[PDB]
């Protein structure tokens, strides 16, 4: 039971930390190679490069290949960010983090091959469906909770949670993507980053911050998942900041009482008082009334039936140009 | 703050980072 | 027939111009007064002020009341824009322009009372439904065509057409709203304005422009109505401009042939060559193949059945503060 | 240019003026 759960997580998190430190320090370099994947179709694009749907010639598995054009990355000054994501990503291992299956580079480009998640991002389902019900939202919250719990024990702080980076999988579960802001930080950090509407009052107030930033982000999420829109927004970030800074939310009436209370303990301006920050940390979140019905090990195990499960002219193809090129810069990749 | 005001803002699409 | 139509419009446009010049020059000042309307509920808000659903105590009619707070307008430097819209609006009169039923001011505020259009804006139906069919889109285009034809003969150039300012009425027809950019200009103008994605290559290239800007805007519209998204877009206006400037559109395959051709004559970078600008003007648009099936007088008469017809916590009320105040500035209102 | 790319941009909500 309970104690017995605690028992378990403890043990787990500990073994987990051992594997992470190992990788963290003794990495992973040139896993596969281009030629070993067949090119199926452009899934999307963007600065940095285009993201392709590929299938691994032997294995017949499908992956999503992110192709970063070295030169572009360098120009947009995203070297450090690119190398740190590769690093974090090949070190970590958790049911709800998308997986970095293979990595490689060539004259021209950097390649990151993750596990293909067809359902897409929550963001779009969210705006289309409108609102998620307290229970649908709770399923997703449960998953994030755990992830944060894990992530944090590795001194990592995800710094950009928002529906846009949570993709829905074949079984209805979440997968956290894109770690280009994560930081391993045993302490306080100061850089200013993330998305406006999710930013913690501390980040903008320029005081240095820590793990607690992601627990205030959690609060915006459940709020936007259950409301339909975020607790603070305005067209013009400045404006937004202002509001986040007063820390004055208006919960919709259909909220629960129980959900308001949790929200109010997450949407805390005072770190001292924020749930997630107190001596007990997670525990304060997992023991909340709002989560009473939640089987956490059950969720860690994908054992719970999920409530939702996702199921135009196409692109204008092109050609991995591959033609050393920025070689000093990306040596660590 | 409210649905009507949010679906009037420009912020209903994917938001970027800073 | 045809000739006979031509006959008519001629006559019409002429009489129309006579009424417009009259008002243009001999206006309309303090029509109603606050007390004569009961306050039903906030429909929306914003800088400048909030927009209310009111009902005219005697008459029992519903209006939409725009309340502009003099001080705010002055601070955001929108005096000239506010007075010119009031002016244009009380001068004009056309089946598809929302109506300025009453106007007034008081110690505190400026009041513009238009006809209430419950269906909302096309923008939202558009993004929800997704795409409009060539025929649904054609119905809307037909209406805009006419409006532009009228508007222009009064030397007025609307300078901001986009789905967001076209509201759908009780019978499925369009109503053009918000004229805070319109200009009466017998000639070329130079100010830089409108929405990025609808901007004419000339506006951004800073060469002075004229009526033709609204015919290039028409082209973006039918394009976004039929495609789902605009012919030029990018997250970051700069980017957008660039593309508009090359004038290189990609029509989706489901387009018609006939619709491509019209589009290509509207999405013309060369004013010399743009449909709407040539000797014949409108005529080049109304005689296009894409519109062959259109009964224009029929449409002017709302005689055609429309294809679509439109049919959360509420606001946090407040209080017309009314408490002279900016009196020099808004004298002309 | 294309649906996938537009619903990924930030520009799917009401656009403002300049
Ligand atoms: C922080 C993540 C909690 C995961 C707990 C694993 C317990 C293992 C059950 C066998
Ligand atoms: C430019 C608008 C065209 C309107 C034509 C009105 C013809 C009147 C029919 C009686």
């Amino acid at each position: 039971k309970k104690g017995s759960e605690q028992e378990s997580v403890k043990e787990f998190l500990a073994k987990a930390k051992e594997d992470f430190l190992k990788k963290w320090e003794n990495p992973a370099q040139n896993t596969a190679h281009l030629d070993q994947f067949e090119r199926i179709k452009t899934l999307g694009t963007g600065s940095f490069g285009r993201v392709m749907l590929v299938k691994h010639k032997e294995t017949g598995n499908h992956f999503a290949m992110k192709i970063l054009d070295k030169q572009k990355v360098v120009k947009l000054k995203q070297i450090e960010h690119t190398l740190n994501e590769k690093r974090i990503l090949q070190a970590v291992n958790f049911p709800f983090l998308v997986k970095l299956e293979y990595s490689f580079k060539d004259n021209s480009n950097l390649y990151m091959v993750m596990e293909y998640v067809p359902g897409g991002e929550m963001f779009s389902h969210l705006r289309r469906i409108g609102r998620f019900s307290e229970p649908h939202a709770r399923f997703y919250a449960a998953q994030i909770v755990l992830t944060f719990e894990y992530l944090h024990s590795l001194d990592l702080i995800y710094r950009d949670l928002k529906p846009e980076n949570l993709l829905i999988d074949q079984q209805g579960y979440i997968q956290v993507t894109d770690f280009g802001f994560a930081k391993r930080v045993k302490g306080r950090t100061w850089t200013l980053c993330g998305t406006p509407e999710y930013l913690a009052p501390e980040i903008i107030l320029s005081k240095g911050y820590n793990k607690a930033v992601d627990w205030w982000a959690l609060g915006v999420l459940i709020y936007e998942m259950a409301a339909g829109y975020p607790p603070f927004f305005a067209d013009q970030p400045i404006q937004i900041y202002e509001k986040i800074v007063s820390g004055k939310v208006r919960f919709p009436s259909h909220f629960s009482s129980d959900l308001k209370d949790l929200l109010r303990n997450l949407l805390q301006v005072d770190l001292t008082k924020r749930f997630g920050n107190l001596k007990n940390g997670v525990n304060d979140i997992k023991n909340h009334k709002w989560f009473a019905t939640t089987d956490w090990i059950a969720i860690y195990q994908r054992k719970v039936e999920a409530p939702f499960i996702p199921k135009f002219d196409d692109y204008e193809e092109e050609e991995i140009r591959v033609s050393e090129k920025c070689g000093k810069e990306f040596s660590e990749f | 703050t409210t649905y009507a005001d949010f679906i009037a803002s420009g912020r209903t699409g994917r938001r970027n980072a800073i």
